[PDB]
């Protein structure tokens, strides 16, 4: 729970890309302040949303991470 | 007059109260 | 053909897959020096991929609607290379392994401290025994006929 | 109250008696072995069903058997 | 032994100097794989004329903060 | 035939500081146990419920809420130290009941005054099938 | 007695909360009750059977009444394809305004539930048209269940209770149940189909007030007795026929076409009438086998004892089996449960491929729900059959009366059976998992053509032998000069071959390598579950680790920590372990079915055909992909009608997870925690004034295994049902 | 030496050396005859 909290909060309110005006687009547009308050938000906005990267890893150089995902489930 | 308006509270609130009170009373003391 | 599949060499989806595969690797080769270590490695695997597709085409595999080489195991003689001759090879190797192990177990069963020779292998005895697996089929056949393969009394 | 039985294969080693937490078993005279002793269970109303006695029996199969049965507050080892 | 392995891999099978030239475009990676069964796909494009497995140990940052500029020092 | 020792109240009890592992309501309403030993000297011993207590030189009488706890303390007293102990069971009546050692000699030592209770004169493999005692209140082992 | 429970004295004297728990969980174990005889046992069984019948009838009439009262039936019969059927109304004071607006569907005046039981299509197929029909039906069923209760009471007094001699009369009971319970019932159903349903599917409304005024056929009952039965098929419904209209209708009442109804995509009603008539004739003729008061017929015992092979390969054959079956109730229950479970999953497999109800093939999520429901029920029934086999072997098995017959010889070579079951399951598991992992690695390295796809050529060959023409095998029924194809070419083969070679239905779907791999997963599941259950049954009477297990009962904690440790050594523990594998295998089965059909219903079968051969495909393209609407049932931007499933979906995840507690954490831990809780309560002011009456104890060992299994399975069922209904209901296709 | 020969034949070390040899053999075989879905010689 601690590392999930850290990862979501960082990808939602700190990390992201800055631009020319100083407009900061975060990895997730502050979706932690409104979606993390119910368990459906954790299952949908965190796991289901963030989980897509690893599922599509196959066929690229991050394929080993997909393989380890499935093997660890096993 | 709306029949659910009466039977859903009674069967969902009253009936379990009565039944559980009675069944506790029956199970939890010596004859 | 068999199960509605078509000879990969004459299929269109099988070719399309080959060209698509080869296409992406070529892209990886680009943006680097034309004759660099990474570029040379990418070239090598491109040639390897072309060889694999041509080898599949040559061996007469069956391709479905996805262009993937399906394997027939019904026993059709046009396809023994897919399952049955590798199966005979496997059965030979596995009988080798099992027979050598059984031979060893029987040979060490007569000492006072037989567990000593199980946690610590007698490698001289093992190397004397390994090569009987070569003839394991004949030995096992004659042991069954003799009636000494299966323990009576049990 | 659990039910403890002693069978005539008992060699009268007495290891089980020395194992029981609640003093259920005992050693009594007999004539069917070389120790002239056999295990008795005169106080099974105090047996907690721990079955330490069975793990201490060196016979095969066991000579001391504990059949768990109706529970008492003595049988359940409850201090409240 | 583990530390020496890390330093040697950073010396020999790394893109540490390329990363040192341009830190925020090159991805650090100090492990390559042998092309045996097609696993060389794991040798992804980490930039810098280098193909390997992007590492997350943060070792490049330590080596840069210590002043290590060549692979002779590693 | 070994008149059991009678419990002597006014016998002191070990020096303890108190614990939350002592007696409870069950000792008030159903029963509790009392163990006694005699202590060649004043020493420290681990309590079967909490920490450490000091047994007094002279009679020691300790009240426990479980017979198993008493036997544990008795074993520890008997083999770590070399001390002979006896324990009783007390009911809310004011009755006491000498419990152990029942006939003066420890049960690991055979005594010629004991009868056999729950002994079967056959090997455990000769119990009848449950089908043989179906619909009668008996158990195949109780036979 | 003098306390709950009274059927048990040992539990009534238990001063702990256990007495309550166990008091509930042994209420129907009549053989372990105090003062039990055989007469009491049999009479109690009879009475509770009557009670179960009453419950069933009350349940089905509740369904009918609610569909009639708060339902959608009259509107639904007008346009079965473009209106959703309503199950019942919702009244929930916890609902919010947007939820009220979101759940009001189907043209209702308030929040309602959409029915997925398929009762609308069933009742529409058999003849019900108006709400008055459903009201009469519900009233009749209330009447029937009241009479069931009355009979259950009447057969419990003296003055009417039967003797155990009566209950063991097997020949007459079989005679009646075959000829009467199965035969006359099926005959009567054929009568209803011919008199009410077939006319109802042609415009006419035959009811009680006029059915003596209507001929089912223009030449009623003439053909039947004159022998000219063909006249009852001389004019079938033309293939351009709207279901409950007379446009394109015929007059035939019995026929054998084999295809589907073109508009409804279901079986012809006249075909079902003919089928029930035929099997009624078969049951009636076959129910005159066994001997009763009339001096003719068979004696089951003699047939059993006469079937012993010379040469003695079967020992004493079936000598003594009649008495061990007739006297053992658990043997009878095991046989009944086995047959019932097999035919239950047969129902599940036949109802999706050969639909019987009109417009149910086009309601996709009704199909999915029905299939999954019946398959899970069949799995539970199979596990129960094996559990009662084990219970029989413990309680009712008599070794010396069964000397050397088939039962004893089963018991005496149990090692060979168990070892070979284990070999088969090891082989299947090793190789199925290995092929799946090989494929997964091949696709992770970006090389699709390096996969080990095996064409399911035997199943494809069988499909060819049924008439399918997509693999080009040219066998029976897809040959052209075969005797098989020529012999039925005029009766049912036209319709059959037309339906099977159509690829928009589910009759013999096209299969590929993914089907091969998943079928072998299914085979492994079956073999491992049967390994666990058979090992539990054949080892129930004792093993080498505990040779005297039989006198410990069916269910017990363990045999202490001695001899190495004997946790989960009961046969009950074997059942407990096998339920996990049953759940897992039925999960594989239903996952396979749902994905194949959900890709077929979208016209995207290549999506399955290609991504089903590696497990990342199953995870991503099936689980993660089809779960978006469900988890979006409610979000920070509002909720929709799927919210109730989105909630239940998480519910099933919670329940499942807490089932892990009772399965991982063990009794000792909890017992000591409870004892310190008891100290705390007794020691605190203003609350020690209140005293419990049973000393709180941690759950038993077996009780905890049971509770954990119940939680696990409930969570399982609920989350999968939520996902299935929400993913099919969301796309509605 | 004699005892070193003994220890080098204890079960874990014997099996790791055996499996390393087997791995080397299989690796080289598939390095010479790569991407083999069948037996194409006879
Ligand atoms: C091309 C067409 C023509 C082909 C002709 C093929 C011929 C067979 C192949 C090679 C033949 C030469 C083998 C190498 C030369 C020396 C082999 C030898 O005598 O080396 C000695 C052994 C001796 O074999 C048998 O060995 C058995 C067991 O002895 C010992 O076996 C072990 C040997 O280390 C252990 O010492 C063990 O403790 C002990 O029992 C028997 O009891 C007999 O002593 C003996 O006949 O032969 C062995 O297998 C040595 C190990 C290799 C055997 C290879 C057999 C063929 C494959
Ligand atoms: C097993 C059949 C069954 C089932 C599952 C339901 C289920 C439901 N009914 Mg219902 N009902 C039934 C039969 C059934 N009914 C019958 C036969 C009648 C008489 C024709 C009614 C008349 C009825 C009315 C008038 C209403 C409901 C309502 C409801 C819903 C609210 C829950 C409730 O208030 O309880 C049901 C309330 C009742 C008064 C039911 C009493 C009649 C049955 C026979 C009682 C049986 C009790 C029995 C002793 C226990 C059986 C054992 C077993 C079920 C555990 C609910 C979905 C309410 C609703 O519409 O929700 C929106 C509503 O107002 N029902
Ligand atoms: C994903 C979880 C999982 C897996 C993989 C298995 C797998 C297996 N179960 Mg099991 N089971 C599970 C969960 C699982 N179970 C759960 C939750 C329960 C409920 C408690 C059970 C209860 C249960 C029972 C009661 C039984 C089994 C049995 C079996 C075996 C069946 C035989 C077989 O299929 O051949 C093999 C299948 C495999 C999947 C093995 C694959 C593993 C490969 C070999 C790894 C290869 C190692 C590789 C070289 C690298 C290793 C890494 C390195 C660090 C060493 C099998 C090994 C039955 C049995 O024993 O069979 C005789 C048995 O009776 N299971
Ligand atoms: C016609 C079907 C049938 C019949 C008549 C019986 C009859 C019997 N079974 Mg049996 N059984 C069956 C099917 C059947 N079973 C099936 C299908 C299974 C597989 C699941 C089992 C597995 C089974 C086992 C393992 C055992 C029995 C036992 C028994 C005997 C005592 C049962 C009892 O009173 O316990 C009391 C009744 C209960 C404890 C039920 C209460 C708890 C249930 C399981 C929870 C219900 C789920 C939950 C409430 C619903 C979800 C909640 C909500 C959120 C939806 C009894 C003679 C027991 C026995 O004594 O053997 C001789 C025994 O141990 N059965
Ligand atoms: C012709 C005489 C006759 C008839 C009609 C019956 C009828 C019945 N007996 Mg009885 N019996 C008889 C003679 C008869 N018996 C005699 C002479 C004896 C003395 C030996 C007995 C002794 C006896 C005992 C001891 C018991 C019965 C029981 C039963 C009931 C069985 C349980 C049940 O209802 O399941 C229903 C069965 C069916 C509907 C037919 C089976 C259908 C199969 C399984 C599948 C159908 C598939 C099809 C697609 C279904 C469509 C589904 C769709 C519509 C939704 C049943 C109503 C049991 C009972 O009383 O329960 C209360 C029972 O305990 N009988
Ligand atoms: C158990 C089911 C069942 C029942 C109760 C009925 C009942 C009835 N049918 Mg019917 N029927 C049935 C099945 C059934 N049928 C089936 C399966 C078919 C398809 C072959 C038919 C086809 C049919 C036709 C074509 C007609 C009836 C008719 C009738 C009515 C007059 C019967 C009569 O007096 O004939 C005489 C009875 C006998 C000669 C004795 C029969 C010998 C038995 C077996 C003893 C009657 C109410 C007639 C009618 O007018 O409907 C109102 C009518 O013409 N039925
Ligand atoms: C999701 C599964 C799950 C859940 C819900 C729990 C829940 C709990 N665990 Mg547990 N645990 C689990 C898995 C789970 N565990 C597993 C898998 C293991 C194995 C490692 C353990 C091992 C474990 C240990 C060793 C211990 C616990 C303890 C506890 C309790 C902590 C005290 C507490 O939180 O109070 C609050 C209760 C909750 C937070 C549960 C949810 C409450 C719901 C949301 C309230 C709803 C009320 C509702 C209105 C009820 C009315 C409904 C009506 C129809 C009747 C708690 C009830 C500890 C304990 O006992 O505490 C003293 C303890 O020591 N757990
Ligand atoms: C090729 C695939 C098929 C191979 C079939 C090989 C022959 C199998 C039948 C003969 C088996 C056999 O002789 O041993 C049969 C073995 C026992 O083997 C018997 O042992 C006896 C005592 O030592 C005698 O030596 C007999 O000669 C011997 O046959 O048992 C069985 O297999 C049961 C079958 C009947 C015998
Ligand atoms: C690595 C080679 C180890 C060689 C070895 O142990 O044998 C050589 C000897 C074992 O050999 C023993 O030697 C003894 C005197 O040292 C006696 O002579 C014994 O007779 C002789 O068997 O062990 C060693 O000396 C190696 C010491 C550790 C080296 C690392
Ligand atoms: C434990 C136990 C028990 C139980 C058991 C069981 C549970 C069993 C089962 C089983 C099962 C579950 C079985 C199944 C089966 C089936 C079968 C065996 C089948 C079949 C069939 C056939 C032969 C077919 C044929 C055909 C036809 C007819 C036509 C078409 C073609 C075909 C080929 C398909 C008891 C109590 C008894 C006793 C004790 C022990
Ligand atoms: S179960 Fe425990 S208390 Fe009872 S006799 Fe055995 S060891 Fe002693
Ligand atoms: S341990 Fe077993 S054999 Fe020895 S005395 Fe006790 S019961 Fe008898
Ligand atoms: S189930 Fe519990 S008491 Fe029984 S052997 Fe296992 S750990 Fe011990
Ligand atoms: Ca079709």
């Amino acid at each position: 729970v601690v590392i999930f909290h850290f990862s979501w909060k960082m990808q939602s309110d700190v990390w992201g890309s800055i631009n020319d005006q100083g407009v900061v687009t975060h990895i997730t547009g502050g979706n932690f302040a409104q979606s993390s308050i119910t368990i459906n938000g954790w299952l949908r906005d965190f796991l289901w949303a963030q989980a897509s990267q690893v599922i599509q890893s196959y066929g690229s150089s991050l394929s080993a991470y997909g393989l380890f995902f499935l093997g660890a489930h096993f | 007059i709306n029949l659910p308006s009466l039977f859903v509270p009674l069967v969902g609130l009253l009936f379990p109260a009565v039944a559980m009170a009675s069944l506790f009373l029956h199970v939890e003391k010596r004859l | 053909d068999i199960a509605g599949l078509t000879p990969c060499k004459d299929s269109k989806q099988f070719a399309k897959r080959e060209k698509q595969s080869i296409k992406k690797l070529e892209s990886s080769l680009k943006l680097y020096a034309p004759d660099s270590a990474p570029a040379l490695a990418i070239n090598a695997t491109i040639e390897k991929t072309k060889r694999r597709f041509d080898n599949y085409g040559k061996q007469g595999l069956l391709c479905g609607a996805d262009g993937l080489p399906h394997l027939i195991v019904s026993g059709d003689q046009r396809h023994w290379g897919e399952f049955i001759t590798p199966g005979i090879l496997f059965l030979y190797i596995a009988g080798w392994i099992g027979w050598v192990g059984r031979s060893y177990l029987i040979a060490i069963r007569d000492d006072k401290k037989p567990t000593q020779k199980e946690i610590i292998i007698d490698v001289p005895l093992a190397t004397g025994l390994v090569f009987r697996g070569f003839s394991w089929p004949i030995a096992a056949y004659r042991e069954l006929l003799n009636g000494e393969l299966v323990a009576k009394d049990v | 109250s659990h039910s403890v039985k002693i069978y005539d294969t008992c060699i009268g080693c007495t290891q089980c008696v020395r194992a029981c937490p609640t003093d259920v078993l005992e050693m009594i005279p007999w004539g069917g072995c070389k120790a002239k002793q056999i295990a008795s269970a005169p106080r099974t109303e105090d047996c907690v069903g721990c079955k330490r006695c069975e793990s201490a029996c060196p016979t095969d199969f066991l000579s001391v058997r504990v059949y768990l049965w109706h529970e008492t507050t003595r049988s359940m080892g409850l201090a409240y | 032994l583990w530390l020496s392995g890390m330093y040697f891999h950073g010396a020999r099978f790394s893109n540490y100097e390329a990363w040192l030239n341009d830190p925020t475009h090159i991805r650090p990676s100090a492990q390559v794989v042998w092309p045996i069964v097609g696993q060389e796909i794991l040798n992804g494009d980490v930039g810098g004329g280098f193909r390997g497995i992007q590492i997350t140990s943060g070792f490049f940052q330590i080596w840069r903060a210590s002043g290590i500029t060549s692979e002779l020092q590693l | 035939g070994f008149t059991p020792p009678e419990l002597d109240p006014n016998t002191p009890s070990p020096i303890f500081g108190g614990s939350t592992g002592g007696l409870l309501r069950k000792a008030q309403v159903e029963e509790f146990y009392v163990i006694t030993w005699e202590s060649p000297k004043e020493q420290i011993f681990e309590m079967p419920t909490g920490g450490a207590a000091i047994m007094r030189e002279g009679p020691n009488l300790l009240k426990l809420a479980r017979k198993e706890q008493c036997l544990a303390l008795g074993t520890r007293l008997r083999s770590k130290y070399k001390i002979k102990y006896q324990f009783y069971r007390v009911f809310p009546s004011g009755e006491v009941q000498y419990l152990h050692p029942k006939d003066g000699v420890y049960p690991e030592k055979v005594n010629p005054g004991r009868q056999g209770v729950g002994v079967n004169f056959r090997s455990i493999g000769k119990n009848v099938s449950p089908i043989e005692v179906k619909f009668t209140g008996k158990q195949p082992y109780d036979l | 007695a003098l306390r709950f429970p009274r059927f048990s004295q040992g539990l009534a004297q238990d001063p702990t909360t256990r007495r309550i728990w166990f008091g509930i969980a042994t209420a129907h174990d009549f053989e372990s009750h105090d003062d039990i005889t055989e007469g009491r046992l049999y009479q109690n069984i009879f009475a509770s059977h009557f009670g179960q019948l009453a419950i069933i009838f009350l349940w089905t009439s509740g369904n009918l009444f609610h569909v009639a009262w708060q339902g959608n039936f009259e509107a639904w019969v007008q346009d079965p394809l473009h209106v959703r059927p309503i199950a019942h109304a919702i009244w929930d004071p916890h609902f919010g305004q947007p939820a009220v607006e979101a759940f009001t569907r189907g043209g209702a005046l308030g929040p309602v539930n959409i029915a997925y039981s398929g009762v609308y299509q069933w009742w529409y197929t058999i003849g019900l048209r108006t709400n008055e029909d459903l009201y009469t039906g519900a009233i009749f069923l209330l009447f029937l269940s009241f009479i069931s209760l009355l009979a259950g009471w009447l057969h419990l007094q003296p003055k009417w209770k039967p003797s155990v001699s009566w209950f063991k009369n097997a020949e007459s009971r079989l005679n009646h149940h075959l000829s009467g319970l199965f035969g006359v019932s099926s005959l009567a159903w054929a009568g209803h189909l011919v008199h009410v349903a077939i006319p109802g599917s042609r415009g006419e409304y035959v009811r009680w007030n006029n059915f003596l005024s209507v001929l089912p056929h223009p030449q009623g009952l003439g053909p039947l007795f004159t022998g000219q039965w063909n006249l009852y098929a001389q004019n079938p419904d033309s293939s351009n026929h709207l279901f409950s209209t007379s446009q394109g209708a015929g007059t035939a009442i019995l026929t054998l076409l084999g295809g589907f109804h073109p508009q409804t995509q279901s079986l012809w009603l006249t075909d079902m009438a003919h089928h029930h008539l035929a099997i009624a004739i078969l049951f009636l003729i076959g129910g005159h086998m066994y001997r009763t008061n009339f001096g003719i017929g068979h004696s089951i015992k003699y047939i059993l004892e006469a079937h012993i092979p010379p040469g003695g390969r079967l020992g004493r054959g079936h000598k003594g089996l009649y008495d061990t079956i007739n006297n053992s109730i658990h043997f009878q229950l095991g046989l009944a449960l086995a047959s019932l479970g097999v035919i239950t999953s047969l129902v599940a497999q036949h109802m999706y491929s050969l639909p019987a109800y009109a417009f149910i093939a086009q309601d996709f999520t009704t199909q999915a729900a029905l299939y999954t429901h019946h398959q899970y029920i069949a799995g539970f029934i199979m596990t129960g059959a094996f559990a009662h086999g084990a219970i029989f072997f413990i309680r009712d098995y008599n070794p010396e009366q069964n000397a050397d017959n088939v039962l004893a010889r089963m018991l005496e070579h149990k090692e060979a059976i168990i070892s070979h079951l284990s070999w088969a399951s090891l082989f299947l598991g090793f190789h199925t998992l290995g092929l799946y992992v090989h494929n997964d690695v091949m696709l992770a390295f970006g090389t699709p053509e390096k996969q080990i796809l095996i064409e399911p050529i035997f199943a494809q060959w069988i499909q060819s032998a049924h008439g399918k023409t997509s693999y080009g095998f040219d066998v029976l029924l897809s040959s052209t000069n075969s005797p098989a194809l020529n012999a039925g070419r005029s009766i049912w083969l036209p319709g059959w071959l037309n339906a099977i070679n159509e690829n928009s239905n589910s009759l013999f779907l096209t299969i590929g390598p993914g089907d091969f791999l998943v079928h072998h997963a299914i085979a492994l599941g079956l073999h491992t579950t049967t390994l666990i259950l058979v090992k539990g049954a054949l080892d129930a009477r004792g093993s080498k680790l505990m040779p005297d297990k039989k006198d410990f009962g069916y269910s017990f904690p363990c045999d202490g920590p001695g001899r190495g440790g004997t946790c989960d050594i009961s046969a009950w523990d074997a059942f407990y372990l096998a339920v996990f594998w049953m759940l897992n295998t039925i999960g594989w089965v239903t996952f396979y079915w749902h994905w194949k059909h959900i890709t077929l219903w979208q016209g995207n079968v290549s999506q399955f055909n290609e991504s089903s051969t590696y497990l990342m495909g199953w995870l991503r393209d099936y689980l993660w992909l089809n779960s978006s609407q469900l988890i979006n049932g409610y979000n920070p931007f509002g909720m929709n009608s799927l919210s109730v499933w989105a909630w239940m979906f998480l519910f099933g995840h919670l329940v499942w997870a807490t089932g892990f507690m009772f399965l991982i954490s063990w009794r000792g831990y909890w017992q000591e925690l409870i004892e310190t809780l008891a100290w705390a309560h007794e020691r605190t002011p203003l609350a020690n004034l209140i005293r419990w009456r049973d000393k709180p104890v941690a759950l038993s060992i077996v009780q905890a295994r049971l509770v954990g299994l119940v939680h696990f399975s409930v969570g399982y069922i609920f989350t999968y049902a939520a996902f299935l209904i929400a993913s099919t209901s969301g796309k509605f296709g | 030496m004699r005892d070193l020969k003994t220890y080098l034949s204890v079960a874990p070390v014997a099996s790791t050396l055996w499996f390393a040899a087997l791995a080397g053999l299989l690796i080289e075989i598939n390095r010479f005859f790569p991407d083999a879905l069948t037996f194409p010689f006879f």
